[PDB]
């Protein structure tokens, strides 16, 4: 009869016949992850196009029932995701030339191999090539030349590649309603229809900024901190009034700082907190570390692992006669079965990731009784942030000694806590100025806001305005610099990492104003709670139903992304680093002081 | 007095194939002894839920008939099959009166009835313009009108084909894995009571 009626019926009609097309398809893809064989690919790439052409039919479809004759918010959220066109409201020809641009980018990036010039005989990838150099090295000249060659090289062949692609994703958002792909990427934040839980396109970007204005003094902190340590470790070519120089950051982008905790570390003399000795003492087999990160989910209240999970994950490297992706990987095939594909050594590094892992799947098991289309995170961000949570749990010294691991007799001395947060903060603050300066730059070159004969100037301009980072020589605009970097050539959205940050410690302030921690924030362990682990189960279980502003209500009883919890979490090595940087300056000079 | 001729139970929860939820099978059992001790007593059962009667007390009761019902549905969908219940079970595939005197033995059937690539073999109604009579049959497969159109036969937009198949993999959760449910319905009738329990010693 009723529009909504007829809708109803199309999503359960919907709902019943995705389900199994998706479980086929992530078995397929499954099938393909740990058994890498050319059978196995022809099997994904048939099952990834019935998905996609049943995707596409059944959005043709869908298009038919009219949105404003709906009422009902899930119905309402459901075919808004169905109805959306994607690339189908583009041409052909001009889908087909997208698609085979995004493809030869993903070969390039993917089997981009430099090596030194006089010497070509053999060379190496950035995997594991590069990365060890960048993030092992001592040498300016050696790190100089591999950051140089690697964007000479993936710039000059991706430069063209990345002006075809503004422009066809340009004209695909502005023939989906639009104003630019930056308003497309920025529409997952998009709340509509409910009374004082809206949230606007372009009230993100007004967010960033102001979230980041208040990060900023702790980052000029810790950057004059990194600068001074920089500045002993190489004498001559850091500046004490300039920016840090591009290739000394201890990775390839600077997407993190987690490599140079050796050159910065503030007490070398106090031992670590490394637990591998004793996992190795005590022959801990990585089925230990999912049990006992099974028992840390079981101790805050969320249900345990079923059986198929014990039966079907790969949490061992297979052998050398068969190959998989080593990539630590949570999967949601569907219809309750839930999976981690983990390559799982023993470290503290892949025990962590064990319980991050095992968070994504927590999440993904929280929201199956949500129908198909809204079985996602209610934002990218809370996704992330749920198992990041629990990697902030599980790292904590208390949580080390409860499980046995830590001697009981260990001094947490105030030293320890100041490098622990240290190393944290070059893991986690670290990012922050990276990710909002390279999704604003994309925002104003998708937004049209810098012409294409301009990018280069801008965005060195960007980053020594925002991140303090400087370019070793001047580029001109036959380089493609960002492209370098792993999420903008594969067309991947960079502002969830930004949200996940901040949702985070909004999480961890929550559940530990939950738990009763009465301490530090960064001293507090989420287990043996029942009350933390309903709260987060509020949430968890809502999925895609409700807003991300209404989901952040039910945990921390705020509307919007909040920056104290970040800064509270920061607190004592704020006042540390104050106090190390009364004779240094802080602050950065965007001139040319150090080098170009 | 020495007993035999015991019911045919064997040939209810022993069936080599089970019928699909919206073609239920109905075997009616009379003039016999029933024993249903041996069905209790086994730890092969996950649902053994009675309605109006209790088990201990089933082997010294006498009943006129027996009707067994025996269907295959998912693991979420055993809480459907209860009095009173709401689903896509209990509106449009099998419905349980209120005054119901019986009990639902459900068991997981992961091992016999999923396969490797998927059993779609087995059924359900999805659709029906009104919900089900309590023990009512539909294997009716003419084309569900959810819009004022008229389908005219054919399956195209609006219109919806009833019988949805189901998918059946041994890798699925417990709450999409087969479960087999048979359930006795016992009524007293006017006629003399002939399905009596076994006499002891
Ligand atoms: C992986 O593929 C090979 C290819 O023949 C097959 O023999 C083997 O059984 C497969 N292993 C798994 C675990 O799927
Ligand atoms: C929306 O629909 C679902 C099922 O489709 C129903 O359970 C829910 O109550 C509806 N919400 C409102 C507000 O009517
Ligand atoms: C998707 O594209 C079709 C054809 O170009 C158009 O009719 C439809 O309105 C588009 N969808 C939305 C939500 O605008
Ligand atoms: C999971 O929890 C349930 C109840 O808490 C328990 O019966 C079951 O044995 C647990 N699973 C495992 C593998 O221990
Ligand atoms: C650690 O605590 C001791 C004892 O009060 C104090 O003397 C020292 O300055 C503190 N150091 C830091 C880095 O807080
Ligand atoms: C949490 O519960 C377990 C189970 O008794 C216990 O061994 C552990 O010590 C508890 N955690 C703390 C911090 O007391
Ligand atoms: C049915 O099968 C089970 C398991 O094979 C067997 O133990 C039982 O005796 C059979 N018969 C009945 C009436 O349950």
């Amino acid at each position: 009869s009723t529009i909504e009626e007829q809708a109803k019926t199309f999503l359960d009609k919907f709902n019943h016949e995705a389900e199994d097309l998706f479980y086929q398809s992530s078995l397929a893809s499954w099938n393909y992850n740990t058994n890498i064989t050319e059978e196995n690919v022809q099997n994904m790439n048939n099952a990834g196009d019935k998905w996609s052409a049943f995707l596409k039919e059944q959005s043709t479809l869908a298009q038919m029932y009219p949105l404003q004759e709906i009422q009902n918010l899930t119905v309402k959220l459901q075919l808004q995701a169905l109805q959306q066109n994607g690339s189908s409201v583009l041409s052909e020809d001009k889908s087909k030339r997208l698609n085979t641009i995004l493809n030869t980018m993903s070969t390039i990036y993917s089997t981009g191999k430099v090596c030194n010039p006089d010497n070509p005989q053999e060379c190496l990838l950035l995997e594991p090539g590069l990365n060890e150099i960048m993030a092992n090295s001592l040498d300016y000249n050696e790190r100089l030349w591999a950051w140089e060659s690697w964007r000479s090289e993936v710039g000059k062949q991706l430069r063209p590649l990345y002006e075809e692609y503004v422009v066809l994703k340009n004209e695909m958002a502005r023939a989906n309603h639009y104003e630019d792909y930056g308003d497309y990427w920025r529409g997952d934040y998009e709340v509509n229809g409910v009374d004082g839980y809206d949230y606007s396109r372009g009230q993100l970007i007004e967010d960033v900024e102001h979230t980041f204005e208040e990060i900023k003094p702790l980052y000029e902190h810790l950057h004059a901190y990194v600068r001074a340590k920089l500045m002993n470790a190489y004498p001559s070519y850091i500046s004490p009034i300039g920016c840090l120089p591009a290739h000394l950051l201890g990775d390839m982008w600077g997407r993190f700082w987690t490599n140079l905790y050796s050159l910065t570390v503030p007490f070398g003399q106090k031992p670590n907190i490394d637990v591998t000795d004793a996992m190795v003492d005590q022959a801990w087999d990585a089925q230990r570390i999912f049990k006992e990160a099974e028992k840390f989910f079981v101790s805050v209240g969320l249900p345990n692992m079923t059986q198929g999970f014990w039966e079907n994950s790969m949490l061992t490297d297979p052998g050398n006669v068969q190959k998989a992706v080593c990539h630590p990987t949570a999967w949601d095939l569907g219809k309750g079965d839930f999976r981690i594909l983990m390559c799982t050594k023993v470290t503290m590094d892949d025990f962590l990731t064990a319980h991050h892992e095992m968070g994504h799947i927590q999440y993904d098991m929280a929201y199956a009784a949500q129908p198909f289309l809204l079985r996602n995170g209610a934002n990218e961000g809370f996704h992330e942030a749920v198992g990041e949570i629990m990697s902030l749990s599980a790292a904590t010294p208390k949580h080390l000694k409860s499980i046995g691991l830590l001697s009981p007799d260990f001094q947490e001395d105030n030293e320890t806590e100041i490098n622990f947060l240290l190393k944290q903060a070059l893991t986690i603050v670290g990012t922050l100025p990276f990710t909002y300066m390279l999704e604003k730059w994309r925002w104003m070159v998708f937004k049209g806001e810098i012409p294409k004969d301009q990018w280069m100037k801008k965005w060195w301009e960007m980053k020594r305005e925002i991140v303090g980072v400087v370019e070793p020589v001047p580029h001109d605009e036959t380089y493609c610099d960002p492209a370098s970097l792993f999420h903008v050539s594969n067309d991947y959205s960079f502002i969830r990492y930004y949200t996940r940050t901040l949702y985070q410690f909004q999480f961890q302030e929550a559940l530990c104003q939950a738990a009763k921690h009465e301490g530090p924030l960064h001293k507090c362990d989420i287990s043996n709670s029942t009350e933390a682990g309903q709260k987060l189960f509020n949430m968890l279980r809502l999925g895609k139903s409700e807003p991300w502003t209404l989901a952040l209500e039910n945990v921390v009883g705020a509307k919007n992304m909040n920056v104290r919890p970040l800064l509270n979490y920061f607190e004592p090595l704020f006042t540390w680093l104050k106090d190390q940087n009364k004779n240094s300056f802080v602050g950065w000079s965007t001139d040319w002081s150090p080098y170009a | 007095p020495n007993i035999t001729n015991l019911c045919p139970f064997g040939e209810v929860f022993n069936a080599t194939r089970f019928a699909s939820v919206y073609a239920w099978n109905r075997k009616r059992i009379s003039n016999c002894v029933a024993d249903y001790s041996v069905l209790y007593n086994s730890a092969s059962f996950s649902t053994f839920k009675c309605y109006g009667v209790s088990p201990t007390k089933l082997n010294d009761l006498c009943f006129t008939n027996v009707y067994a019902d025996s269907f295959v549905i998912r693991g979420d969908e055993v809480r459907q099959i209860a009095p009173g219940q709401t689903g896509k079970i209990a509106d449009y595939n099998y419905k349980l009166p209120d005054d119901f005197t019986g009990c639902v033995i459900a068991w997981n059937s992961n091992n016999l009835d999923s396969k490797v690539g998927g059993n779609y073999n087995y059924r359900y109604r999805l659709f029906r313009k009104s919900n089900l009579k309590p023990f009512e049959r539909d294997i009716s497969t003419e084309i569900y009108q959810a819009g004022s159109k008229p389908c005219n036969g054919v399956e195209g937009f609006n219109c919806y084909f009833p019988l949805q198949s189901y998918g059946f993999q041994p890798t699925n959760g417990v709450g999409y894995q087969p479960y087999r449910v048979v359930v006795l319905s016992f009524e007293l009738l006017h006629a003399p009571a002939t399905v009596c329990g076994p006499k002891k010693s």
